[PDB]
């Protein structure tokens, strides 16, 4: 399962 | 599965003395907990944080330690003051197989009241000139420590006790209004404890 | 032995197009069981091997929201990165991230991964503390800052070391018959004359799972690269993998050259010599 | 900087009525969220949104449906109000660090069975004790509300044409007397030397949010619509 | 910034055997950036029903990707992998040899 927090460069 | 738990319903607490808000939670992942607190006519905004490193603190006067092991993050403070009467959120962030969201808490109200330090009790009855035998009942400048009585007989109600601040140097009123429907209603059995 | 689960994503910005393309695919071991493409008319993550199949309706749609997430950021990384390098619209380019995490043959944690590429580049990574980041220049820096700001390893930590682990050994254990099985290589050797002096022995490795495999040729006992031609690890595309290794040799000289093929499912290591 | 506007602050709906909550943020946000508030405790997720045209459902979405035209703007839409769905309702907004949301001022909402018992409050001045002014030098003048439904009220205190803010202490929430009926009490302290200032206006007005212009109302009542209701006493020997 | 020029490999699933259906593989590996272009020829003439896999890449972030067919070998069809690539000046032809 895909992490679920999206981090920006 | 993934929930907090907080102190239930009203907390009040003398100005001066330490705060202590109970939160614990169950987990599957690793823990990410965070404090909301939301102030009366006002939206709710982020306090503090569990982050680093070991335990410890963010936000102001307000701290929180983070216990895994216990699962709790109950929220401290030295000494209330009468400003930090609000409603606190403790809130648990789910983002590791799931999608971010914030799963809050019930929420605990925190009603930070004066030290009184020189109490004048007395029960005062008002008058409505415009209408024809309408009075009201006035309970003020007691103490923060005693309790004022809750209706027990229909037509006639009561309110809680709130605080009057006249900026006038130092002038703390606690104050409770009472008022009926009844013919002939005396005004020093109303306030009569239980 | 020893697992994997990694996820693999491309963004790559499109100057003739209305939107940059985006895919991301899943893969446990050397199985891939996920996709997602942003130019696809479903619009949703998709299975790609038999075993995710046993997953339900909310896997689905979970795994659909948090990918569409991952296209819509990365999308938005493409337009910082033009302008952290100071570059045009006019170009295309590229950005590639992968995570994961590795598991032992106990099925407990080793190791963890986060790492991203700009056009081909290393541009941040996760350090194996899982604490750190190595951040190459000074673009990355600004990334770096914006993550240690939102506590962003702490969070990837518990995702690396818990949800990554605990799905990964969901997976091995949905499918056992595919992603616990050990294919020993069957092993042939050729022989071609490329001139009248010179010959080319070629050992085969076939059919072999997983795709791990090291094929080494040996001149008298004693390793032999300063020759050696050696293919990448090819897949057959029936879920077993392929290699072959070849050393230019002299003529009437064969004998005295080995290949040894080195695999999990082999007892033991084999010895070939051409006959 | 970051800051969230919310529209209508108040309404007052019917059972099987169409109600939409409006909300707006130029905060540059991806994320958006509605939370919804019961009895001043709990925030329940109904609905929320990563990006523009696309929306997630919460761990509440019955009853719910919700829209996201732009980045900007994000709709609540309750199709056929219920009774069940009485209660303050707030929106969010958040950047990728999805821990930090930023509120809204809310929207109360309070769903009825039908509009006829909606009732704009009776505002009564109740003037000071004697006792009070002789032995404490102080007068506290008593501004009290009743007969009104729903509660969504705001009191204010007004002494020679200014709002006032110090020596007001009103309830924190309006209080139930019937099931129809809420009340509401203000207190106002001043010296006994001000309130013997004939000079010296003091006002009370309660604001009454009912009824909208669109909202239908039968001939013979007057409409219960959002209005300002005061009363009034002055400076006395 | 970063040009790497595909490795193409082309095989068969199964050992090849005359009249025996079974599949065409074209593996590109290697590349970047992404953008690619590959065909799989039939006596010189491009197969229609050509599949691939979906885009991935190495730990040196080189892509790589499996194009394939289904086909019955024999005797004297000549099968290929053409790939066009912006290192490349032209397409490349690289020939199926069953008995390398």
């Amino acid at each position: 399962a895909l992490w679920g927090f999206f981090p920006v460069l | 599965m993934d929930s907090v738990t907080q102190t239930e319903g009203l907390v009040t607490l003398t100005e001066g003395l330490p705060v202590m808000l109970n939160c614990t939670y169950q987990s599957t992942y690793s823990p990410f907990l965070f404090w909301y607190v939301q102030h009366l006519n006002e939206a709710p905004k982020l306090l503090l944080k569990s982050f680093t490193d070991n335990k410890r603190p963010e936000h102001q006067g307000f701290h929180a330690t983070l216990h895994k092991s216990s699962s709790s993050f109950h929220l401290q403070k030295s000494s209330a003051q009468l400003s930090d009467s609000a409603l606190y959120y403790c809130a648990l962030f789910l983002a590791s197989s799931s999608f971010s969201k914030l799963v809050f808490g019930q929420g605990t109200s925190l009603s930070v009241v004066p030290n009184i330090q020189n109490p004048e009790p007395a029960v005062y009855q008002l008058k409505d000139p415009r209408s024809q035998d309408s009075t009201l009942c006035l309970f003020t400048d007691f103490d923060s420590q005693i309790n004022v009585p809750k209706t027990m007989e229909s037509g006639t109600f009561i309110t809680d006790k709130t605080v009057l601040d006249m900026k006038a140097m130092d002038s703390k009123s606690n104050g409770a209004i009472a008022w009926s429907n009844q013919t002939s209603f005396t005004c020093q059995d109303i306030f009569k404890e239980t | 032995g020893s697992h994997s689960m990694r996820y693999f994503f491309t963004s790559v910005s499109r100057p003739g197009r209305g939107e940059p393309r985006f895919i991301a695919v899943g893969y446990v071991d050397d199985t891939q069981f996920v996709r997602f493409d942003s130019d696809a008319a479903s619009q949703r993550m998709e299975p790609r091997a038999p075993w995710i199949e046993q997953e339900g309706p909310e896997y689905w749609d979970g795994e659909t929201r948090k990918v569409k997430a991952h296209s819509q950021t990365h999308r938005v990384d493409l337009g910082t990165l033009r302008g952290y390098y100071n570059q045009s619209e006019a170009g295309s380019h590229t950005v590639q991230r992968m995570y994961g995490c590795d598991v032992g043959s106990d099925w407990r944690f080793l190791r963890g991964y986060h790492q991203y590429a700009y056009d081909g580049k290393d541009y941040i990574a996760l350090k194996e503390d899982l604490r750190s980041w190595t951040a190459a220049d000074m673009a990355a820096q600004t990334t770096k800052h914006k993550w240690e700001a939102a506590h962003v390893a702490e969070q990837l930590r518990a995702y690396l070391e818990g949800a990554c682990v605990e799905w990964l050994r969901r997976y091995l254990e949905n499918g056992k018959e595919t992603l616990q099985r050990t294919d020993a290589p069957k092993t042939h050797m050729t022989h071609h004359a490329v001139s009248d002096h010179e010959a080319t022995l070629r050992c085969w490795a076939l059919s072999f799972y997983p795709a791990e495999i090291t094929l080494t040729w040996q001149r008298d006992g004693e390793d032999q690269t300063q020759d050696t031609e050696l293919v990448e690890t090819r897949p057959a595309g029936d879920g077993t993998f392929q290699k072959w290794a070849a050393v230019v040799v002299p003529s009437g000289q064969e004998q005295r050259y080995t290949c040894h093929v080195q695999h999990e499912g082999l007892p033991k290591p084999l010895t070939l010599r051409w006959e | 900087e970051a800051a969230v506007t919310q529209s209508p602050r108040s309404k007052v709906a019917v059972t099987g009525g169409k109600v939409t909550l409006s909300c707006h943020q130029t905060n540059n946000h991806d994320y958006m969220y509605w939370y919804r508030q019961d009895t001043g405790h709990g925030l329940r997720l109904i609905h929320y949104s990563y990006v523009a045209d696309s929306t997630e459902k919460g761990d509440i979405p019955d009853g719910y449906k919700a829209s996201r035209p732009s980045q900007e703007n994000f709709s609540l839409i309750l199709e056929l109000a219920s009774l069940s769905q009485t209660a303050v309702y707030f929106c969010a907004s958040s950047d990728w660090v999805s821990y930090e949301q930023y509120f809204g001022p809310g929207t109360r909402l309070t769903v009825l069975e039908d509009l006829r018992n909606v009732t704009p409050p009776k505002v009564s001045l109740f003037e000071p004790s004697k006792a009070e002014i002789a032995n404490k030098q102080k007068a506290t003048l008593v501004c009290l509300a009743r007969g009104f439904f729903p509660d969504h009220v705001e009191l204010s205190w007004w002494v020679n044409g200014k709002e006032v803010h110090s020596g007001v202490s009103t309830d924190p929430q309006a209080y139930k007397e019937s099931n129809y009926s809420y009340a509401l009490s203000s207190r106002l302290r001043v010296s006994a030397t001000f309130w013997h200032n004939p000079r010296n206006h003091f006002r009370c007005q309660v604001q009454f949010h009912g009824l909208s212009e669109e909202d239908k109302w039968p001939e013979g009542s007057p409409k219960p619509v959002t209005q300002n209701i005061s009363a009034e006493a002055w400076g006395r020997a | 910034m970063i040009q790497r020029t595909p490795k193409i490999q082309v095989y068969s699933r199964h050992p090849a055997e005359n009249g025996k259906s079974n599949f065409l593989n074209c593996y590109v590996s290697g590349f970047h950036p992404s953008d690619i272009e590959v065909d799989l020829l039939k006596n010189g003439e491009r197969i229609e029903k050509v599949e691939h896999s979906d885009l991935s890449f190495s730990k040196d972030w080189s892509f790589y990707l499996l194009y394939y067919t289904e086909f019955t070998p024999t005797e004297k069809d000549e099968y290929a992998c053409r790939v066009n690539h912006v290192t490349l000046s032209q397409p490349k032809i690289v020939k199926w040899d069953r008995d390398m």
